[PDB]
């Protein structure tokens, strides 16, 4: 689906500086808008709309994959976590940026899938949700697939090969080191409870296995930076403390 | 929510009526209630006090059914001070409460019951 | 909607104790809290003990402070009123009610009860 | 419903003089039109359209309330009682004026409700009217509620708290000493028999109890003055005598 | 110094509504600007510039007085307490509003003094500060004078009678029920540490003793509401949590 061929190596470094935060993107070009819709409006504004970096996870030959939930992931991130927790409402878009660096000597391909309403493994259609609020919500450390989400079934009862129906990019080691996904707010309502319902599902699975020459780094790292876009919350409620 | 004070003119003090949006624990201390939308209602000055409950909610249409713990504001008065009394008034008076919808209030899916 | 029954009410003795309890209906006691009011015959409602369900922190009236206890079990759907060192004044029409929480205030309680009478000084 | 705050004490005394009669109102302002309709036409005119004072009743800590019927109350009042009795027809509006004076040292609140077709206590819906013509018609002395009209059921099978649906004012001792109700003619017909059917129902109940400091007046008085407005009767019948 | 005579009783009620907060002032008129200077600028703005009510204290015949510190008092108040604590800097003005209600039957006079750099009792000029950070900073509950601040020495080695040199108002029971003090930021520096240094000193002492007739309220209450004005803090520091 993502049959692109930017350049291959590295050309120019253009750093995104949104408020206090500062990413130095590989370039910046090769970004995918989900369904062709930029996030929009239906209060820390520019102060709260800044990319927060989650924890770095280790990609090794045996990795099955990883998954995250939005808003959930960024529930501990300063200004965004707060306005999220001190409001009954909240809707917001996201700029997902997944960086995966290596060399001219590694190989493989990661698929970064952004799935709306990504319910995970519990074939119990006679009842979704299932897994306790704490299990389904792993926050910033994220959850992992296994050969409890089954990788080839994208952990939801649907063969991986078709996951390309959801917006996505493929980080292919020989081409790009970054994937960029602008995801607008997707839900059945104008605005809803951020604490209870998870808007999107960031999925990253080994579409090709990792292979390094002779002896180098035994494993390589991947990073996810997520930025809230057009975030509003109603209504200035409690300020407990 | 409108409240009419029905206490002996000559008395004073201060009260605080407070709101707390859907979900939050019932504010048990003034200090808490003070944080949410609230009005300081002076007894001495004006006998009546209107405190509009804004429409702060998730869905477009708020559920009018018997749900587990629907939210759901919190209108509650608090002893900002403690009642001042003139010479020898009975020292115990009442307040009445009135409720009403607004022009922006609507209803759908005509349900029923009778027995 | 919810109709919780006042259990444990009986005529005891001065310096004595008595356990009281109210079982849930309509909802699981755990969301609303529960408390007790002893409206002494011919006088107003009089607050004694209150406790929050999903956030245990007890409140007592000063006239019964120290001596009286209150506890909860959200799993058995019942609220436990432990009245200790009971005296002749402690002869009132007791009542349990559910409010928000946990705040002995004449009301701030919804569904009440039938009224259980504990005649402490039963013997002269 | 009547959430007003004129001034509090007393400002200016403006006396209403309608013919031979003369009231010296507390002020005059703070008057409520029933349903937003002034009385109107579909013969002693200005001579018969003058406020007649009914008997004064005593409000004490134990009062349950009081009630009156219109036209009924004013059936003994000179020119209005006569044209009422010497005619098969008759329709007419009323200016009800209830004065309740005290000091800066009394407290309580009286609710003056004006109820159209105010049938009183006889749950026998399989038959209203019930109470003999003489009982239901107490004229000028008026009838009393009890803890036979039940106070909290406004003596008609409907919880008092909702009585505020009918036009009304609340005499609150700390604010106003007077209630003013302009009530137009309300009936199922253009014009009907005044002797048989009662148009309105003046109800006055203790919404708050009366409380006086230390020792003062053991009780306070309330007064009702009622004025016929736009009264016509058909047709010059008998003049018996 | 404050030789004014507004009206005496009550005229009109004009409520100050600054954001989420809502005071219903006695009137509003009779306000004193400290040294004739309104607060000014050298980020929750209108959201953080709202009057927060401190705890109510009991004025009785034996009261010696009370005192508070700014910023200190409002260190626990939501948005203002936070921006204060998460910043090395901070300067800000205040609208102090002290309400003292009674009747036409009580008597006495309270002096509300606003003292800049109000160091308290420790004649040790060879060393001010003295009293541990916790003692000198009682926050919202406030501190009390005694017959450790000595009342007639305004607890600083200077005879009370001269306290009228600092800006102030006198709540005199027969005249006003409120005192209003707009206090601009007063310090040796452009902007300084709010946590370490206390800008002002709100002092309230019985200039006349309280006296009630026969038997009424055994004591009366006084209330202080304080509003931050033109508050800036540098620089978006740590967000610990």
């Amino acid at each position: 689906s993502p049959n692109i061929e930017a350049c291959g190596y590295s050309d120019r470094v253009l750093q995104l500086t949104l408020g206090n935060s500062t990413i130095t993107t590989q370039e910046a070009a090769n970004s995918v808008v989900a369904y062709g819709r930029w996030p929009e409006y239906l209060e820390p504004d520019v102060a709260a709309c800044r990319f927060y970096t989650l924890d770095t996870v280790s990609w090794t030959k045996e990795s099955r994959g990883w998954w995250w939930k939005l808003p959930d992931a960024l529930r501990d991130m300063g200004l965004f976590g707060q306005n999220m927790y001190y409001h009954y409402l909240g809707r917001s878009g996201y700029t997902v940026h997944v960086q995966c660096n290596a060399s001219k000597f590694h190989q493989g391909a990661l698929g970064v899938f952004a799935v709306p309403e990504m319910c995970l493994a519990g074939d119990s259609n006679t009842t979704t949700m299932h897994t306790s609020y704490q299990n389904a919500n792993p926050g910033e450390k994220g959850g992992t697939f296994t050969g409890c989400p089954v990788d080839y079934l994208l952990g939801n009862g649907t063969l991986l090969g078709n996951a390309f129906v959801f917006p996505h990019q493929i980080i292919n080691l020989r081409t790009n080191n970054c994937a960029t996904l602008v995801l607008p707010y997707v839900n059945s309502l104008s605005i809803d409870s951020m604490v209870k319902h998870n808007n999107w599902g960031i999925a990253i699975l080994p579409l090709a296995p990792l292979n390094f020459a002779s002896e180098s780094s035994p494993e390589i790292p991947i990073t996810l930076t997520i930025a809230p876009m057009c975030c509003e919350f109603n209504g200035l409620r409690n300020i407990t403390l | 929510f409108t409240f009419l004070f029905c206490g002996s003119m000559m008395a004073t003090g201060k009260l605080l009526v407070s709101y707390a949006p859907p979900g939050a624990d019932p504010p048990k201390k003034r200090k808490e209630a003070m944080l949410g939308t609230h009005v300081i209602w002076d007894i001495g000055l004006q006998s009546s006090c209107t405190m509009v409950v804004p429409w702060i909610s998730n869905t477009t249409y708020r559920q009018t059914i018997d749900d587990s713990f629907t939210e759901g504001g919190y209108i509650s008065v608090f002893y900002q001070t403690r009642i001042v009394v003139p010479l020898s008034t009975p020292r115990e008076m009442d307040i009445l409460g009135f409720v009403s919808a607004c022009n922006d209030f609507s209803v759908r899916l005509l349900r029923d019951t009778t027995h | 909607q919810v109709q919780l029954q006042e259990s444990g009410g009986g005529s005891v003795q001065p310096g004595g104790s008595l356990t009281l309890s109210c079982a849930a209906s309509g909802y699981a006691v755990s969301r609303y809290s529960m408390g007790w009011f002893r409206q002494a015959p011919g006088k107003e409602n009089e607050g004694v003990a209150a406790i929050d369900s999903s956030g245990v922190g007890t409140t007592y009236a000063d006239s019964v402070k120290g001596r009286f206890t209150i506890s909860r079990d959200n799993a058995k759907d019942t609220v436990y009123l432990r009245m200790n060192s009971l005296k002749p004044e402690d002869t009132a029409i007791y009542y349990c009610a559910s409010g928000f929480g946990l705040s002995l205030s004449r009301y701030t309680y919804a569904y009440w009860g039938q009224g259980t009478q504990v005649t402490v000084s039963s013997h002269h």
